RNA sequence: GCACGGAGGCGAAGAACCAUGGAUUUCCGAAUGAGAAUCUCUAACAAUUGCUUCGCGCAAUGAGGAACCCCGAGAACUGAAACAUCUCAGUAUCGGGAGGAACAGAAAACGCAAUGUGAUGUCGUUAGUAACCGCGAGUGAACGCGAUACAGCCCAAACC
RNA sequence: AUACAGGGUGACAACCCCGUACUCGAGACCAGUACGACGUGCGGUAGUGCCAGAGUAGCGGGGGUUGGAUAUCCCUCGCGA
RNA sequence: GCUUUACUGCAGGCUGUCGCUGAG
């Protein structure tokens, strides 16, 4: 079986998102849906998930840029990984 | 051209084959990537 | 290696799926650090990480769980 | 004393005298509205179904079968061809159509082999045939120190490979003595010249 | 159909089927088209029944004819199961004979009439 | 108007494609045909015997 | 691993490596819920069949494989110093199908005619003989014999 | 040396290493075969025209095929014990 | 490749006959 989140995609443009706009961007299973990258990122991390957007890159691999709400920090869910 | 998510898997992995045979393999092997395609002289499949 | 099969056999099916989630998460954030081109790696052990997963899994097919 | 079935024999010699040939002209009408194979509860020459191997038991099928009647349906040469090849009217198969049939039978059915045939008449341009299949799967066939032969796996698709009754005699191998040596082990094997 | 000359009303049938469940009881009865055609060509049979929903019809054409140039008396019946069910079988019956009637060899005697009188 | 140079301008057609099947870029998305392996025509594989020596 | 780098790691809890057996085994693919250029849409033996508790409940088929094998369809260049019959050749190629081998096979045979042989393949021979043929060019057996290997049986029906 | 087959090893190696002769073990095939055994019952006389496979055997038309010639094998149309 | 009252054949069309096919 395979699992929804791959791991986080770490990159200049990800770090804005986060400090600026407190989201996440991870590397998911091309299969998963953004509902399932929204749960499995709520169990994860213990947050609770905004919005979540995807995008299936020229790396072969599916994007999600997950906002997490107000009551989250991103710059601290990430600093612990 | 509108490319599907099958196709974009594809030219993802051509673009990958696309790399040089790293420095490290040299050395490994004490001593050519013969799959170089340039997108202009080469011509994919599909 | 830190983790051998004897071992595995010697825990409780509910003892393996709490390892086996508990490897998981090391193994996901060995990814973490290593997606961060973070270098306090140890290559020897993500490796192993998927290694014990795989016994585990092998265990609980072996055991009926 | 003479078998009921001697009867139904005796009646099948002359099928245009007769009852029978008056059944045949009745039969004839809803055959011709039939299909190409239609299955049969009950064979229409039961001492010929049985003297061919039928029984009255589970996995024996059998069937009727509709060709049309004459030579070869044969395309006429679309490039250069010698006279003696242009020919298009007078060639004819060399399977006759019975064979057509066991095949047309066995294809509708895929699991099940062809043990026989016979032939049940036929009009201005049909020929019917029915014919015996048989379910080398079930059991109490399996079971059938008779028919258990068929079970094996040397005899899938017996029919296309001309292993049947009437796929021998079209083959030229009736006769153990002469003229049969062209013919025997095998067609192929002879060069193909029978 | 092609070998029935004459149709039998439906209560000369029963008259005639309860006969035969009596015969199989107090006399002989052959059940089966072979052995039914034996009967008559070993001369053992006294009345002979046919099915006429017998499909196909070969397997009986010859009854009629055969019983005629035997003497033997002979009648129709509509239903093939009904005939095998009155023979004592679990299963249908394309033709019966009954070989001795008992304690019917009267009211048997006498369907035997009223068929040959039902010419 | 050339049919040489100047007609192989209008070419701009996809026809042949990556099979499913096979892999080779031979289906033909309009006709949904291999011309490699006959995937799409037949479920047996597409094959000949003159792709080879006669004796071979 | 090929693959001889860098870093790190595993192994006396006997690793590497080898044998056997077992686990896992994405998507397309006969491809079978339906559609699709390997993805997608809302439970599936799709299709054709046998049995049938008549419910996909129990089963079968499909496709592959180096050639070999069996059954069907069947050229021409060429040779004949042209060319039609003939030849190339039942070859090439095509359709269908089996197996580890196929096919054949226990005489309505043979016919060294006999007071004789005794299922069937195959090998050697018989023989380029008999037979065919614009009687041209060409084509071309069999019985028998010597070997190989050997093996003989079951229904339909009569009577039950 | 029952081992002087072959290979490797910083140059031509029986004696440096692998191996080789000898002996031994295992798997696969032979084969679910042969042998053994269990059950079944073979055979003979006399009498009896009870049974023994039909579009068949066979004939004719037309084609194909074959060395098959009148005397090959097959298909088709018609007839048919 | 093409043509025709070149040679030989082949489709196809017309026509007789047999089968399907029966009653007075
Ligand atoms: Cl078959
Ligand atoms: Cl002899
Ligand atoms: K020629
Ligand atoms: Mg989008
Ligand atoms: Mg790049
Ligand atoms: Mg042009
Ligand atoms: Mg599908
Ligand atoms: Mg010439
Ligand atoms: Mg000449
Ligand atoms: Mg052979
Ligand atoms: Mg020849
Ligand atoms: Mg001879
Ligand atoms: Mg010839
Ligand atoms: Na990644
Ligand atoms: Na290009
Ligand atoms: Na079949
Ligand atoms: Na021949
Ligand atoms: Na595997
Ligand atoms: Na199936
Ligand atoms: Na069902
Ligand atoms: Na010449
Ligand atoms: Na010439
Ligand atoms: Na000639
Ligand atoms: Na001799
Ligand atoms: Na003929
Ligand atoms: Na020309």
């Amino acid at each position: 079986s395979w699992d929804v989140i791959k791991h986080p995609h770490v990159t200049e443009k990800a770090m804005n998102d986060m400090d600026f706009q407190n989201k996440l961007q991870f590397a998911v299973d091309d299969r998963a849906s953004k509902g399932e990258v929204a749960d499995a990122v709520e169990e994860q991390y213990d947050v609770t998930v905004e919005q979540v957007n995807t995008q299936n890159t020229m790396d072969g691999e599916k994007k999600a840029v997950v906002r997490l709400s107000e009551d989250d920090d991103a710059q601290e869910v990430a600093s612990r990984i | 051209g509108k490319k599907s998510k099958a196709t974009k898997k594809r030219l993802a992995k051509l673009d990958n084959q696309n790399s040089r045979v790293p420095a490290w393999v040299m050395l490994k092997t004490d001593e050519r990537n013969h799959k170089r395609r340039h997108w202009r002289r080469n011509d994919t499949d599909e | 290696t830190v983790l051998h099969v004897q071992e595995i056999r010697d825990m409780t099916p509910a003892e393996r799926e709490a390892e086996l989630d508990d490897l998981k998460t090391e193994l996901l954030n060995a990814r973490a650090v290593q997606a961060a081109g973070g270098a306090p790696e140890n290559p020897g052990r993500i490796k192993e990480l998927r290694k014990a997963i795989a016994r585990i899994k092998t265990i609980q097919g072996e055991e009926g769980d | 004393a003479r078998s009921a079935y001697s009867y139904i024999r005796e009646a099948w010699k002359r099928p245009k005298e007769g009852q029978i040939a008056e059944l045949m002209w009745h039969r004839m009408q809803e055959w011709r509205n039939e299909p190409a194979v239609v299955r049969i509860e009950r064979p229409t020459r039961l001492d010929r179904a049985r003297s061919l191997g039928y029984k009255a038991k589970q996995g024996i099928i059998v069937v009727r079968v509709a060709i049309r009647k004459g030579s070869s349906r044969r395309t006429r040469f679309n490039k250069g061809r010698r006279s003696k090849r242009m020919m298009v009217n007078r060639i004819t198969r060399k399977k006759n159509i019975q064979r057509i049939a066991e095949e047309r039978a066995n294809r509708k059915f895929p699991n099940l082999r062809v043990l026989n045939s016979y032939s049940v008449g036929e009009d201005g341009r049909h020929k019917w045939h029915e014919v015996i299949l048989i379910d080398p799967d079930h059991p109490a066939i399996k079971s059938d120190d008779q028919l258990s032969w068929i079970s094996r796996t040397r005899h899938r698709l017996r029919t296309f490979r001309g292993l049947t009754s009437a796929g021998r005699r079209c083959r030229g191998l009736r006769g153990q003595g002469k003229g049969s040596e062209k013919v025997r082990p095998s067609l192929r094997v002879n060069g193909a010249k029978a | 159909p092609v070998y029935v000359d004459f149709d039998v009303p439906a209560d000369l049938e029963d008259d005639a089927l309860e006969a035969l469940e009596v015969a199989r009881d107090t006399g002989a009865v052959k059940k089966g088209t072979n052995e039914t055609t034996k009967s008559i060509e070993r001369g053992s049979a006294e009345l002979v029944f046919v099915a006429e929903d017998v499909q196909p019809e070969e397997i009986v054409m010859h009854i009629p004819e055969l019983a005629d140039e035997k003497g033997v008396p002979f009648i129709f019946v509509e239903q093939q199961d009904d005939l095998g069910h009155a023979a004592g079988l679990e299963v249908g019956s394309a033709a019966a004979a009954v070989t001795d009637a008992g304690a019917a060899a009267t009211v048997l005697e006498e369907i035997a009439d009223k068929v040959e009188e039902l010419r | 108007t050339g049919a040489g140079t100047p007609s192989q301008g209008k070419k701009n057609t996809t026809t042949h494609t990556k099979c499913r099947r096979c892999g080779e870029k031979s289906y033909h998305t309009k006709k949904k045909v291999c011309s490699s392996c006959g995937f799409g025509k037949s479920a047996k594989r597409r094959d000949y015997e003159w792709q080879s020596k006669a004796g071979e």
